[PDB]
């Protein structure tokens, strides 16, 4: 005679094909997550998950991923069952671990960073075994919360690769190619309708000469991330418009690699125009003086 | 074996009525009973906790919101009474409706997805909101909108010292319009007695790459006044090539 109660734990676990250790892991992680949820708090779950462009991660102060939303596979290939209860460091790039540690500890509780996680899904949509796992950059934004123990509740969004775009891009968005110097090597025509520059007069120009100085700290930061992990999402910054004024902008940068020699070739940027030209009466740089 | 035992004791701790040690076959059955004794809103709470976001279903035809969750209040400081009975165009900065029209259009994009940034009115005060959603059933948009994170003036110069960027505060600090400083060297506005000093500073800031140096000199204002000015300056380097993009100065009166 043997034990079939192990199957009854997986059934009441919100299952069949799992080893005993996995059912233990899932049950204990669910109970810890429920404790934290009673801490924070005092059907539509389908809508909330399908509307997300990322996955929710509740990670303990020791790196234990005690909760991952069901859609994580859709972005990472690795499933909710495969990762729950395991350490985040076992599934993230080592060069990011320390940064991850810095975001897991401790007066402010807001966290906003970029990490590299294992990915076993391909652009074709097929799922791949664990041995061949690429690195996927996740923009993680969330909160560190002490509960009675500290957790990190983050939303982790992938940065859409500029080649494979599943999202319709409105007319307020334009593409731009850059060298690793961030100098312009290509731009959309839409910029002429949106900011006022001709796509030709920007070639060979350093992008550091076209954003408002007050945003420098942001930009360089993004640049470093873009060069360290391959993708980045900038904050909201100001690009100086052609005939005075500036435009608010948030761009997703992605390092492109030459598929033949596997060398960093360029950086594609998907720039979302966030406003009309503001303070157009004010000139800021020499490039604005015609 | 040690890890399965540790799992058993951890599950024993997580069950209250069990911690109050019944075997393992028993321990699993107590855990099953605890599971039977106990969702969907637990996702709304985690989402608001992580990204300060709220769910909303609007109509793709008229823009009228068919559903707004209570999470719109901690995010936008607006009650559901305002959102309900209105359209998304009324809750959005007037310069985004065009963009909204492109996102709420179902002529070509169903079940498709949508991702866009827009300014929503809160509390006129607007906040930037990142909206990610999808089309549903004529057609609706189910989306989640989340939030996110004069004594001186800043200026940029070339290696020579020519104004290549001037922030507007100069108009208050020195009296010149930005076009009056742009194109000319900073030494031109310096008292001759001090010019060499300033030059030496601009000769050191480049030779002390990245380091900050403070010079003090007399600046000619538009009213032709010699205002004493302390300029702290450093060279900005390209993060990938370390080449000096420009010299950044913070020109401060007195
Ligand atoms: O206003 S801009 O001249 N500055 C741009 N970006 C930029 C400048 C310096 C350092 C950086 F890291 C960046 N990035 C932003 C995230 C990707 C890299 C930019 C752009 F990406 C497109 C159009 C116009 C401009």
């Amino acid at each position: 005679k043997e034990t079939e109660v192990f199957y009854e734990l997986a059934h009441e676990l919100p299952s069949s094909h799992l080893d005993k250790a996995s059912i233990m892991r899932l049950a204990i992680s669910f109970l810890r997550t429920h404790k934290l949820l009673s801490s924070v708090c005092s059907q539509m779950d389908n809508l909330y998950l399908k509307a997300l462009e990322g996955f929710i991660a509740v990670v303990t102060q020791d790196g234990d991923m005690i909760f991952l939303s069901e859609n994580i596979s859709k972005f990472m290939g690795l499933t909710q069952v495969e990762l729950t209860g395991h350490s985040i460091f076992d599934f993230t790039h080592p060069c990011d671990h320390e940064e991850i540690r810095e975001n897991l500890t401790l007066v402010s509780t807001e966290r906003d960073f970029f990490m590299r996680m294992k990915c076993t899904v391909t652009n074709r949509g097929r799922t791949v075994n664990l041995k061949s796992a690429t690195w996927k950059v996740l923009h993680c934004t969330g909160q560190v919360r002490v509960y009675n123990l500290s957790c990190l509740i983050i939303m982790c969004e992938p940065i859409q690769h500029p080649s494979h775009m599943d999202i319709p891009l409105d007319s307020k968005t334009f593409l731009s190619r850059h060298s690793m110097d961030m100098k312009f090597t290509y731009c959309d025509d839409r910029i002429l309708e949106l900011i006022g520059y001709h796509p030709e007069e920007l070639l060979g120009r350093s992008a550091y000469e076209f954003y408002h100085a007050l945003d420098s700290e942001n930009m360089t930061k993004s640049h470093q991330n873009l060069c360290t992990k391959g993708q980045v999402v900038s904050g909201q910054y100001r690009m100086l418009a052609k005939h005075g004024g500036y435009v608010w902008l948030e761009t997703q940068g992605t390092v492109i690699y030459n598929p033949r020699n596997l060398q960093p070739q360029c950086i594609m940027c998907v720039n979302y125009v966030l406003s009309e030209i503001e303070k157009n009466d004010v000139v800021f740089s020499m490039d604005q003086t015609e | 074996r040690n890890k399965m035992t540790a799992y058993i004791t951890e599950l024993s701790d997580m069950v209250p009525t069990c911690s109050a040690k019944p075997d393992k076959l028993t321990i699993l059955r107590m855990a099953v009973s605890h599971m039977k004794s106990l969702t969907d809103q637990e996702l709304k709470h985690l989402i608001l906790e992580a990204a300060d976001g709220f769910l909303f279903i609007v109509s793709c035809e008229t823009g009228r919101v068919v559903y707004v969750s209570d999470s719109v209040t901690p995010v936008l400081n607006q009650p559901q009474s305002e959102w309900f009975g209105s359209t998304l165009y009324d809750q959005v900065h007037p310069d985004d409706v065009d963009k909204l029209r492109e996102q709420l259009s179902t002529s070509e994009n169903m079940g498709s997805r949508r991702s866009f940034i827009c300014r929503m009115r809160c509390g006129p005060h607007f906040v930037v909101v990142h909206c990610t959603g999808y089309i549903k059933a004529k057609f609706c948009l189910v989306a989640i909108g989340r939030l996110q994170v004069p004594t001186e003036f800043i200026s940029r110069h070339n290696i020579e010292g020519i104004f290549t960027f001037v922030d507007h505060r100069c108009v208050a600090t020195v009296g010149y319009q930005p076009q009056e400083l742009l194109g000319k060297n900073i030494v031109e506005f310096c008292h001759p007695e001090d010019q060499q000093l300033l030059r030496d500073s601009f000769q050191q800031v480049v030779k002390l790459k990245g380091q900050v140096l403070s010079v003090m000199f007399r600046f000619r204002s538009k009213t032709r006044e010699w205002l004493w000015m302390r300029t702290s300056s450093f060279t900005f380097q390209n993060p990938y090539s370390d080449e000096i993009e420009y010299i950044i100065c913070t020109n401060t009166n007195v």
